[PDB]
RNA sequence: UAAGGUGAUAUGAACCGUUAUAACCGGCGAUUUCCGAAUGGGGAAACCCAGUGUGUUUCGACACACUAUCAUUAACUGAAUCCAUAGGUUAAUGAGGCGAACCGGGGGAACUGAAACAUCUAAGUACCCCGAGGAAAAGAAAUCAACCGAGAUUCCCCCAGUAGCGGCGAGCGAACGGGGAGCAGCCCAGAGCCUGAAUCAGUGUGUGUGUUAGUGGAAGCGUCUGGAAAGGCGCGCGAUACAGGGUGACAGCCCCGUACACAAAAAUGCACAUGCUGUGAGCUCGAUGAGUAGGGCGGGACACGUGGUAUCCUGUCUGAAUAUGGGGGGACCAUCCUCCAAGGCUAAAUACUCCUGACUGACCGAUAGUGAACCAGUACCGUGAGGGAAAGGCGAAAAGAAC
RNA sequence: AGGACCGAACCGACUAAUGUUGAAAAAUUAGCGGAUGACUUGUGGCUGGGGGUGAAAGGCCAAUCAAACCGGGAGAUAGCU
RNA sequence: CGAAGGUGUGCUGUGAGGCAUGCUGGAGGUAUCAGAAGUGCGAAUGCUGACAUAAGUAACGAUAAAGCGGGUGAAAAGCCCGCUCGCCGGAAGACCAAGGGUUCCUGUCCAACGUUAAUCGGGGCAGGGUGAGUCGACCCCUAAGGCGAGGCCGAAAGGCGUAGUCGAUGGGAAACAGGUUAAUAUUCCUGUACUUGGUGUUACUGCGAAGGGGGGACGGAGAAGGCUAUGUUGGCCGGGCG
RNA sequence: UACGGUGCUGAAGCAACAAAUGCCCUGCUUCCAGGAAAAGCCUCUAAGCAUCAGGUAACAUCAAAUCGUACCCCAAACCGA
């Protein structure tokens, strides 16, 4: 599913507001990404689907944190 | 415990047999009472012939006869060496 | 008469067991026949059989 | 003239029998309705 | 190797008719009512044991019952397992 | 607990029992086919077909147990590929499915109203989906207030159809503050000191008190009518019992009860008390939740429809100060007041009734009341989802009509 | 050889009469077209409702079709009778 | 010593109504003054049940067709037996699959059912009846297609799909003739066969798969020859002499 | 003979001719639209076992379960009340 697996950010809905306030349903999708973040710590690759929020969670929290963080909410990787 | 059991001399209070007396022969699980004599219907009998038989009357219409004042009575239960027995509610005797 | 199946051992319930079973298929086929007049007699082996089948179980365990 | 319908037991079971209605939640929502209606026959089946 | 206690239960009854007489008469054959998942080797090991006679071949089918009406209800009678039992030619 | 009993239509047959293994009632056990989550594989449910291991065998066979999947943990094994990692195998633990409502969450109509209709309404309703519990959720102020003060959350009555929102239409509709129900506060983000004392759990045994069978339980006769008396008439008696039901018409005293007084071998709830396992009180000294607050864009939520619009949530792009600091006080600024977000737990008052017991009704009484007083979710209809009836009363007693 | 010819089975359905509370909610009788093919038929399978399928008639989708059936919103609304 | 209800009759008030009482009925009823409403029916092509009308009318379901004798019976156009007649005969005969499920056979019954009567029945009631190594299923094998460990995808529900696993309408071992029951028969019996597998013995010997190859294994049309099923005629045998 | 049907006995039992839409034929000829799969079956070896097993042949012996089987089936029994 659209989710990502740093976040949690998921497809959320609202509407489409016309000009004439008319209403219809949308979805808005989290902007993911298949990515391998390089492990250094198991000298390996490991590829996330994450939101480009949760790359920048990445950047500022690093790598092995966040996948122990992963671990801890039994999010596979 | 039920007051009036199998084989007990009884006295009829209500109906056609008002004041007879007679052996109690058998006791139904509806609270009723086969009585000696008591009830008496002509069944016709299919092959054959009109035959008289004692009819079940209710319990409730029958009493414990008393021998010793001679009339009808009430039962009343007490515990005589451990073992509950009936009396008459009259005098206070074992039944 | 569990009170007295209960003074046997399990060998000695297995062979009372098998004399009830025996004498129960008899029965059946004496019923079958026509010629068993005592009726009470099946009841009263299937229950005999059920008492011996109890008390193994309970001499096994629980 | 030929009528609608048209007997077989391995489409009657196939269709409606069971293994069919256990085979979905939509079909075990069936079964549910029909239990909780008290139905003798809950399928096709029996 | 078959036990006693099920042996004990594979036979029911015999099955009485002019069938079943003629069976005997003319086949050595007798008709017996058997438990309904009796197979073909507990009622020849069955008739052996019991009957103390020797078997040729068991023929087995399975009667099934009739429904029938008892005062405007509907009800049915239990299917049932019958046995044509073939004895050998000197019992 | 017992003088009767072997459930019903439903008699009979063959029996069992009467002083205590007849039956009946309750506690605890035993047995508990097959299908069904169904779990050894399969399958058109109630069937078809296996493997493995033990034990029996009369060599024909036979019995019993185990063998699903996923998650977690552990061990062993183990690629491309060096270490490895993925993968594999086995063991242990758990899950799975069902259930009427209530509860939290993910999605989410339209008819309709606006006397048309699109904003708006209906409505975050119906419905679908996920998850939980006996309740759930919420909850210990980055809350209100107004310079006086209050002091977590929840629920009830007010405030008020007010203030507002609104094609300023139809409609929608607060809060502040007040009266009540109920009340309870804590822990981590960390060491040290002294120690493990506290309070919760778990698992034992006392101790009452309940529950699941039961026991005793008062006192009425005569006469009249009548098929029958409980009715009339006459004269008695009980009442901590005149609740109620039955009995040949309407019974305090005929029967079953009722008030009242008692009872448990066994299991079990509860409340205490007292052992035991883990949980570790208190005190000085720190520390104080960042892709967060805030912002831009798009939406949603707030009674509040973007409006002059605070506040909350966030799909997207960004992005602080961090106690000398920060949030809020309905655009915004200053001043003042007040609170401390980005970690968490928490009883009660509140919601509901598939189900169990008791009791009640200016509720129905067979076209009513449940669809169903009765063998009804049946017969019957439909491929199916699904739809869905009609149908009660002899008599006090079968004495149910011998001939 | 052949979407060749005549013609039964088989598949159709041009005309007429009958029937129209039918023998039948589409038939019967006499005639009629195709009849080695773009044929016909058995068994089983797949496509699902603003959807399918359609040598196209808005045809067909269980005697229902310009939006199936069943249950629900639901006592929609009804300035009308 | 007769409640409600039912049904008559009399009296009575301006009305809705009221009162009394005969008969029926056989156990309930309820003044007064207050209180509460599922409180009043002729209509709604109202709803349910009952019963009319048309009317003893239409019709009795293929125009293949009956006639008579005897039997049984309360009763015979319809049943049973017999003779004759007629109808089908690429079916209106026979055997099955599908589907149905006891309708099969025997005895007994005739209320209802059967478009009439019914002694008859696919009707009621009771009893009986379905026999397999070889027929079929199950089973081994796969088609379309279905499901699908992991997996990929999707707000949730779920979608798709790999390994696999299911799925016949197709591929895969073997039995025939005669006889027999009221009712089964390639199943029973008689006679004569065949298949596959497990053990044992004897002898000899390279056996061995989740792999390779072969095979299984396949269209339409047409033509000709060789045959058999089968028929016809003769011969033969038994009977016949109208 | 119980007018249902049993029971005992049994002759000839050959040839010619005609002849399928059935068989040889999953053939043959021909055409284009170019005509399942998988197992059983036969054969080959791998790893593995190796005077073992296994294989093949013959003979003997045992096994072949379970479920269906009545009856209608162009129809009065199925689909059409
Ligand atoms: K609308
Ligand atoms: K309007
Ligand atoms: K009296
Ligand atoms: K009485
Ligand atoms: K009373
Ligand atoms: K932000
Ligand atoms: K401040
Ligand atoms: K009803
Ligand atoms: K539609
Ligand atoms: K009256
Ligand atoms: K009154
Ligand atoms: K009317
Ligand atoms: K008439
Ligand atoms: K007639
Ligand atoms: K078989
Ligand atoms: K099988
Ligand atoms: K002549
Ligand atoms: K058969
Ligand atoms: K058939
Ligand atoms: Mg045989
Ligand atoms: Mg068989
Ligand atoms: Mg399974
Ligand atoms: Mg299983
Ligand atoms: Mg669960
Ligand atoms: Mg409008
Ligand atoms: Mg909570
Ligand atoms: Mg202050
Ligand atoms: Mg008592
Ligand atoms: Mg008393
Ligand atoms: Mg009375
Ligand atoms: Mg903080
Ligand atoms: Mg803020
Ligand atoms: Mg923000
Ligand atoms: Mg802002
Ligand atoms: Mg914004
Ligand atoms: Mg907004
Ligand atoms: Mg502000
Ligand atoms: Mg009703
Ligand atoms: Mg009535
Ligand atoms: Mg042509
Ligand atoms: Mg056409
Ligand atoms: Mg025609
Ligand atoms: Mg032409
Ligand atoms: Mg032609
Ligand atoms: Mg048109
Ligand atoms: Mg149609
Ligand atoms: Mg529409
Ligand atoms: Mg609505
Ligand atoms: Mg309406
Ligand atoms: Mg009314
Ligand atoms: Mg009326
Ligand atoms: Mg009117
Ligand atoms: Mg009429
Ligand atoms: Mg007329
Ligand atoms: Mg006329
Ligand atoms: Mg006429
Ligand atoms: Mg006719
Ligand atoms: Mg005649
Ligand atoms: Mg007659
Ligand atoms: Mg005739
Ligand atoms: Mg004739
Ligand atoms: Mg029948
Ligand atoms: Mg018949
Ligand atoms: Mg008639
Ligand atoms: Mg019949
Ligand atoms: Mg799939
Ligand atoms: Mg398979
Ligand atoms: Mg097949
Ligand atoms: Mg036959
Ligand atoms: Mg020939
Ligand atoms: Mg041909
Ligand atoms: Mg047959």
């Amino acid at each position: 599913s659209r989710v990502c697996q740093v976040t949690g950010k998921r497809p959320v809905t609202g509407n489409n507001r016309s000009h004439a306030l008319n209403a219809t349903k949308r979805r808005f999708l989290p902007n993911l990404h298949s990515h391998r973040f390089w492990v250094e710590s198991e000298k390996r690759f490991v590829t996330l689907r994450v939101s480009a929020k949760g790359m920048r969670v990445i950047d500022k929290k690093g790598i092995d944190t966040v996948l122990a963080e992963l671990r801890a909410r039994g999010e596979k990787y | 415990a039920a007051k009036i059991r199998r084989d007990d001399e009884v006295i009829v209070l209500t109906g056609k047999d008002k004041g007879k007396r007679g052996k109690v022969k058998n006791v139904l699980s509806s609270g009723k009472v086969i009585v000696e004599g008591i009830n008496l219907v002509k069944k016709h009998q299919k092959p054959g012939g009109i035959v008289e038989k004692e009819a079940a009357i209710q319990v409730s219409n029958v009493a414990i006869f008393n021998a010793a004042t001679g009339k009808a009575d009430r039962v009343g239960f007490r515990f005589e060496d451990g073992k509950k027995v009936r009396f008459f509610k009259s005098n206070s005797e074992t039944i | 008469k569990a009170k007295e199946l209960r003074e046997k051992s399990v060998e000695e319930l297995n062979t009372e067991l098998l004399n009830l079973l025996r004498e129960q298929f008899n029965l059946r086929m004496q019923a079958a026949s026509g010629q068993l007049q005592q009726s009470h007699l099946l009841k009263q082996v299937r229950r005999d059989v059920a008492r011996v089948k109890t008390l193994l179980n309970e001499k096994a365990g629980a | 003239m030929k009528r609608t319908f048209q007997p077989s037991v391995l489409k009657r079971n196939r269709s409606h029998g069971f293994r069919a209605r256990m085979a979905t939640k939509n079909g075990r929502q069936v079964l549910a309705r029909r239990r909780a209606k008290g139905r003798a026959r809950l399928t096709v089946s029996k | 190797m078959i036990r006693e206690e099920r042996l004990l239960k594979v036979l029911r009854a015999p099955h009485v008719s002019e069938k079943a007489s003629t069976a005997m008469e003319k086949s050595n054959t007798i008709v017996l009512k058997v438990a309904k998942d009796a197979t073909k080797a507990e009622i020849k090991a069955a008739v052996q044991k019991l009957f103390e006679v020797e078997v040729e071949v068991v023929n087995t089918l399975v009667v099934k019952g009739k429904v029938k009406r008892h005062g405007q209800r509907i009800g049915r009678r239990s299917d049932w397992k019958k046995a044509y039992v073939t004895l050998k030619e000197g019992q």
